[PDB]
């Protein structure tokens, strides 16, 4: 086995920028045919990958003119002219020289904009829902930008740690933003002991925390 | 017009076995290299092995000989992958790559891949529970509501707001495994003034139970 390995799991590029993704092999792909057995892909998201590049510096057919693959040795650079959208994806470098063939990591091409806030809100349990002897507290925290952001659930003043479960979309295509959908469950027990339930949401987009809450005798 | 269509979704459980197919089309069968990839959910991608149609020699990664068996299907333009003795490691998609051997050794079209799902053999239909806020201004323009489907198996869910009217502001969210169930939430946000003079009803539907469940929201 040779380990292909891709420094960068994820990086960010405003549409029109130059991108450049990094490519490290384990030994070295050279043959004395001239050739480097280098190989980059494109998953694209839930769609299929697609040869980009083949032999380390060439533009498979299809592939337009804004790509570009170099290096040598064991250094590998993938090179896009001007983002668009549709570059969005994985990066896939895979050799094809010892067996077995191995696959990079994986590194994804983000999009960057303006800073945009977190429309955070937060969702008492159903009637439904209780009547079955569950409880679930859910917190939306809608379009938003950068994709880092703290959810930090509060019973009481107490941080509830224990029974979180997180749910971040990808990517947004039109507007290039990020959703988040966190929900804590409880026993319904334990649910009608306490009064406040808060989604506190840490972000780049303010200097304090965004603080979302319910008391349950509260109409 | 060179296409390659893989079977679709698996219906297995551990111990068994499963026979995943990839149909190639647009070109000779017989004068390319079919490889076969998996994927874990996002662990990254890898090889499985290749096989001449011309001719069924094949070779394997030595990590998946004795669980992989490619078997090729000159009757016509088919190729199949055989995963025996499965286990909990083995649900995930598998791609089925066509390959110019000879002079570029590039790996052009591909499959869609097959969804591999192997568990500890559950299945259960979900519960819809309708999420309505706890207070609303009318100032407060913009109201977001909410569909929480809790307590599935197996994926995948098909949600909706009104019956496909409403598409803007959709927000459905990737589902995420409890202990042995799936669940997911989606939420809509929604001008203040349609909501309380119009209903917001979520269709989900869970085809694997034959499900179909509205919820209104209130």
């Amino acid at each position: 086995d040779i380990v292909m390995t891709q420094a960068a799991p994820s990086v960010p590029v405003t549409p029109g920028e130059s991108l450049s993704i990094s490519c490290r092999s384990s030994k070295s792909l050279l043959h004395s045919n001239g050739d480097t057995f280098l190989y980059w892909f494109l998953q694209r998201p839930g769609q299929s990958p697609q040869l980009l590049i083949y032999r380390m510096s060439n533009l498979a057919s299809g592939v337009p003119d804004r790509f570009s693959g170099s290096g040598s040795g064991t250094a590998f650079t993938l090179r896009v002219s001007r983002v668009e959208a549709e570059d969005v994806g994985v990066y896939y470098c895979m050799q094809h020289l010892e067996y077995p063939f191995t696959f990079g990591a994986g590194t994804k091409l983000e999009l960057k904009r303006a800073d945009a806030a977190p429309t955070v809100s937060i969702f008492p349990p159903s009637s439904e829902q209780l009547t079955s002897g569950g409880a679930s507290v859910v917190c939306f925290l809608n379009n938003f930008y950068p994709k880092d952001i703290n959810v930090k659930w509060k019973i009481d003043g107490s941080e509830r740690q224990n029974g979180v479960l997180n749910s971040w979309t990808d990517q947004d295509s039109k507007d290039s933003t990020y959703s988040m959908s966190s929900t804590l469950t409880l026993t319904k027990d334990e649910y009608e002991r306490h009064n406040s339930y808060t989604c506190e949401a840490t972000h780049k987009t303010s200097t304090s925390p965004i603080v979302k809450s319910f008391n349950r005798n509260e109409c | 017009q060179i296409q390659l269509q893989q079977s679709g979704p698996e219906l297995v459980k551990p111990g068994a076995s499963v026979k995943i197919s990839c149909k190639a089309s647009g070109y000779t069968f017989t004068d390319y290299y079919i490889n076969w990839m998996k994927q874990k959910p996002g662990q990254g991608l890898e090889w499985i092995g290749w096989i001449d149609p011309g001719s069924g020699n094949t070779k394997y990664n030595e990590k998946f000989k004795g669980k992989a068996t490619l078997t090729v299907d000159t009757s016509s333009s088919t190729a199949y992958m055989q995963l025996s003795s499965l286990t909990s490691e083995d649900t995930a998609v598998y791609f089925c790559a066509r390959e110019k051997t000879t002079y570029y050794y590039a790996m052009d079209y591909w499959g869609q891949g097959t969804s591999v799902t192997v568990s500890a053999a559950k299945t259960t239909p979900p519960s819809v529970y309708p999420l309505a806020p706890g207070s609303a201004a009318q100032t407060n323009s913009m109201v977001t509501l909410g569909c929480l489907v809790k307590g599935y198996f197996p994926e995948p869910v098909t949600v909706t707001w009104n019956s496909g009217s409403l598409s803007s502001g959709v927000h459905t969210f990737p589902a995420v495994l409890q202990s042995d169930l799936y669940t997911l939430s989606s939420s809509v946000t929604v001008p203040s003034s349609p909501r309380p003079s119009e209903t917001v009803t979520c269709n989900v539907a869970h085809p694997a139970s034959s499900t179909k469940v509205d919820k209104k929201i209130v």
